[PDB]
RNA sequence: GGAGGUUGGCUUAGAAGCAGCCACCCUUUAAAGAAAGCGUAAUAGCUCACUAGUCGAGUCGGCCUGCGCGGAAGAUGUAAC
RNA sequence: UGUCGGCUCAUCACAUCCUGGGGCUGAAGCCGGUCCCAAGGGUAUGGCUGUUCGCCAUUUAAAGUGGUACGCGAGCUGGG
């Protein structure tokens, strides 16, 4: 946007933009404003290697304004003359194959997928394989609603017949017949199943240098003061054995995009004082890449130069053991903080120091005050257990937070 | 503001003045070090 | 603090290069910082020089000895006395060269049989 | 900016860190100075560096002199320091060789003569633990 | 102005006055602490300690003691000369 | 000189529960914590129990703390 643009949300995109080699085209938006100076992005985006093709030039810079409509056919002229220095060779016989954009079930149609055509056409009636689905496409739709025979070599189109939803990744290439199809299929699911442990073994920092390779990270701190401290610490080490260069780094919480960013870039997730959501647990477990938790600013070096020069692995520091969520809070005003909770994972226990986080974020860091669940001060909470907890010399203690407790591994 | 039965000075720039009738420190450093009687 | 006895001493310890002096000079350091000055004194040291900073109100009781005692009447603000009791003249081509360089003092007036200028 | 490099360490840049309290200059010339320390003692001796960058670019080598806290250390035999000094005193010093890195230390030290020298290390030894004898 | 040996020695990945421990010396000087405080991941940076000039007659704190000021909010109506 | 609780009817204090005006904050915002000023007006309905109290269910901007023969039987009740 033209009025306060550059924000730490455009420097990922620029970052998961650079991650794949492609070009990049900025349209500056907001120019219907009082206060719309390009300039300031102009040059507050060149010191982000995107320099404009006025100065240097890899890139150009066309104002539109979405709402009101001008500026746009420059937009169009120019995306087509990056595109033209690129490539673009197409055939428009040869068998269709492309990949699929989104799919979604239907009780009528059954499953539906959003296959965009790459090269090649696909004229109704082929033997598609999609990953691990199979079929006939029985039926397309083009982008505006209406029945197509054919399909271009970059025109997306919508299909049906597959056996299942595929996923948002997949290949679609036409066959011969339905038994190759099978074949294929059982193998590929047998192929994918046998890089998931390949990969969560051999992605750990503990064996980056076992087996150049420029060990890659992903980095999302708690405040952004601590963001840039640690970039730039990490940005002098590896010489010859191995190098070090981060390819994300933002503030907040690991989102599930930045997880899929390392994965594809084959990275290693580095959490500091943040912790990870539901999406990117789940894609952690699924591609089994390395992601560890940093309480101190100069752990995350030290472990970054011992595993540069490979001299050691383990996991101790810290080892998480229960974690609560705080359910409603009736703080009394005799000087208390009583918080309701109901554990979620693990058991919690007295002698224990805790660790309060908000929105993946964490806000202290101390032992508790109470445990009790009526009066009866277990000191042990089982999982699925309802309890009141209560922190020492701590208050502010919203209703959505999470009280995490860990041993100090010795 | 904080008030006291007995307020006296808490760094190098809190200064003492009576102010109709009324003992008060104020400080050119710190809005915290404020006090009203004593 | 210097007190009544500690402050007379070096109105005497003045008073004897004042006593022995040939050609001297008065000089200020307002704004010269001491890593300069400290070249330029040891530079006065190798040369057989004497330089120093006494307050302007005893300057004008430590010349007794009719040494640069027509100097009391310009003693106000900054001043350094450049006492050169060997070689008169010497500590005048430092100073041209250091006020054309280092912008720093007037260099007031010069001791050659009362002779200010 | 005032670092110390020791008779030729540029070929990393760990220490370099020439953007966050330095300006950016091209470490290669600094690194082309690395053989312009020559050593003089094996490549461990440390030495005083300074760069002048503050009027436009062009990097200036200073190489004032060497540490009177190392050569104190290595010229009287042990490589390092009491960490209680007068308390668990490593060893005596000869007093020429104070006179000697005295008589080498011949920038800066900003006094009269050697014989207000040799007082001025014995204090830097007298840290060290070495015990300063005539 | 407020500086040199000097990032004092040690520990430490890095401890440079200012994490911690041990000392706490010398020199050009008007004076300037191996440093009182804020900052730096460490540097850098900004003040105090002290000194020169400036204006020109008083100025700083402690002790004994007479009289006062806060500490001081209640129930039918001033309502503790 | 008729002693608990309930009902009807009240009146005052302020050591303020809400609404009102502010200082500090380990106060970004929305919500908070603590202290100062302020008594104009407001300030639940039920299940259990003889209960005041209390614990529960659902509300409310909030469901204040106390004095008045622990206000009120020549105003009612009579469960204890
Ligand atoms: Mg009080
Ligand atoms: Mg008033
Ligand atoms: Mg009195
Ligand atoms: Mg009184
Ligand atoms: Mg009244
Ligand atoms: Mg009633
Ligand atoms: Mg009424
Ligand atoms: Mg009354
Ligand atoms: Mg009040
Ligand atoms: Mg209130
Ligand atoms: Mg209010
Ligand atoms: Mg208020
Ligand atoms: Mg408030
Ligand atoms: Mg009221
Ligand atoms: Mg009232
Ligand atoms: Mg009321
Ligand atoms: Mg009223
Ligand atoms: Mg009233
Ligand atoms: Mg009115
Ligand atoms: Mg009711
Ligand atoms: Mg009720
Ligand atoms: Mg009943
Ligand atoms: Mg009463
Ligand atoms: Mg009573
Ligand atoms: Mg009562
Ligand atoms: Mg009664
Ligand atoms: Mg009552
Ligand atoms: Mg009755
Ligand atoms: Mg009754
Ligand atoms: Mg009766
Ligand atoms: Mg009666
Ligand atoms: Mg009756
Ligand atoms: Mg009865
Ligand atoms: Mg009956
Ligand atoms: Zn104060």
């Amino acid at each position: 946007a033209a009025d306060d643009g550059v924000m730490p949300q455009t420097q990922e995109a620029v970052q998961h933009a650079k991650a794949a080699g492609v070009p990049i085209v900025v349209a500056v938006n907001k120019i219907d404003k009082p206060e719309a100076n390009p300039d300031n992005i102009k040059n507050g985006l060149a010191a982000l290697d995107v320099i404009p093709e006025e100065w240097g030039g890899d890139a150009p810079f066309v104002p539109v304004s979405a709402k009101l409509g001008t500026g746009v056919d420059e937009l169009l002229e120019a995306v087509l003359l990056q595109a033209e220095v690129l490539e673009l060779k197409a055939t428009p016989s040869a068998p269709g194959r492309g990949v699929v954009v989104e799919s979604r079930l239907d009780k009528g149609r059954g499953p539906v997928a959003t296959v965009l055509v790459q090269d090649g056409t696909l004229r109704q009636g082929d033997m598609v394989l999609v990953g691990i689905n199979y079929g006939r496409v029985r039926a397309m739709l083009d982008e505006n609603g209406k029945p197509i025979k054919e399909a271009g070599p970059s025109i997306p189109v919508e299909i049906l017949g597959l056996d299942g939803t595929p996923d948002a990744g997949d290949e679609m290439t036409v066959v011969a017949d339905e038994k190759k199809a099978r074949e294929v299929a059982l193998f590929r699911q047998g192929k994918f199943r046998e890089v998931k442990l390949a990969r969560a073994h051999a992605g750990k920092l503990e064996n980056i240098f076992e087996n150049k390779k420029t060990l890659n990270i992903v980095l999302k701190a708690d405040v952004r003061g601590s963001l840039e401290a640690l970039q730039g610490s990490l940005s002098g080490l590896g010489n010859d054995e191995v190098q070090v260069r981060v390819v994300g780094g933002g503030v907040g919480g690991i989102t599930e995009s930045d997880a899929n960013l390392a994965l594809a870039s084959n990275a290693v997730l580095f959490g500091f004082n943040v912790r990870a959501d539901a999406g990117a647990r789940k894609i952690v477990e699924a591609e089994g890449l390395d992601m560890r938790y940093y309480n101190v600013i100069y752990d995350i070096i030290e472990d970054v130069k011992k595993a540069l020069t490979g001299m050691l692995g383990s996991d101790l520091r810290e080892n998480i053991l229960g974690i609560a969520e705080v359910r409603d809070v009736f703080r009394s005003p005799k000087f208390g903080a009583i918080a309701g909770c109901m554990v979620t994972e693990g058991m919690v226990h007295r002698n224990r120091p805790i660790r309060v986080l908000r929105d993946d974020v964490v806000i202290f860091e101390g032992e508790l005050e109470s445990l009790r669940r009526f009066k009866d001060d277990v000191a042990e909470v089982r999982a699925g257990m309802e309890c009141g907890i209560g922190v020492k010399s701590y208050n502010d203690v919203k209703v959505g937070d999470k009280i995490e407790v860990f041993e100090k591994v010795e | 503001m904080k008030v006291r039965a007995s307020v006296k000075k808490l760094c190098r720039n809190c200064k003492i003045i009576r102010r109709d009738g009324i003992v008060r420190v104020i400080c050119s450093a710190e809005p915290r070090h404020k006090q009203r009687q004593g | 603090a210097i007190k009544l006895e500690d402050k007379k001493a070096i109105v005497a310890e003045v008073n004897e290069a004042a006593k022995a002096a040939l050609s001297a000079v008065v000089a200020d350091a307002r704004g010269v910082t001491v890593g300069a000055m400290t070249g330029l004194r040891k530079e006065a040291r190798e040369a057989g020089v004497y330089v120093k900073v006494v307050r302007n109100t005893l300057l004008k009781r430590a010349v007794e000895g009719t040494q640069f005692d027509v100097l009391n009447d310009v003693f106000k603000g900054p001043t350094l006395i450049a006492f050169s009791n060997e070689h008169p003249g010497a500590a005048a081509r430092i100073f041209r060269e250091f006020a054309k360089g280092q912008d720093k003092f007037e260099i007031k007036a010069a001791a050659f049989e009362g002779q200010f200028l | 900016i005032k670092l110390q490099v020791k008779a030729g360490q540029a070929n990393p840049s760990p220490p370099v860190g020439p953007a966050l309290g330095q300006h950016g200059v091209n470490i290669m010339e600094f690194c082309k100075a690395f053989n312009a320390k020559t050593q003089g003692q094996e490549p461990g001796l440390p030495t005083p560096v300074i760069i002048t960058v503050y009027s436009d670019r062009s990097f200036t080598f200073e190489t004032k002199s060497t540490p009177a806290a190392v050569l104190l250390k290595k010229a009287a035999g042990i490589t390092s320091g009491s960490a209680r000094p007068n308390s668990q005193k490593v060893g005596t010093v000869t007093r020429a060789q104070l006179e000697e890195i005295a008589k080498t230390k011949q920038a800066d030290l900003t006094a009269a003569d050697l014989d207000a020298a040799v007082r001025t290390i014995a204090g830097s030894a007298r840290s060290m633990g070495l015990n300063v004898e005539g």
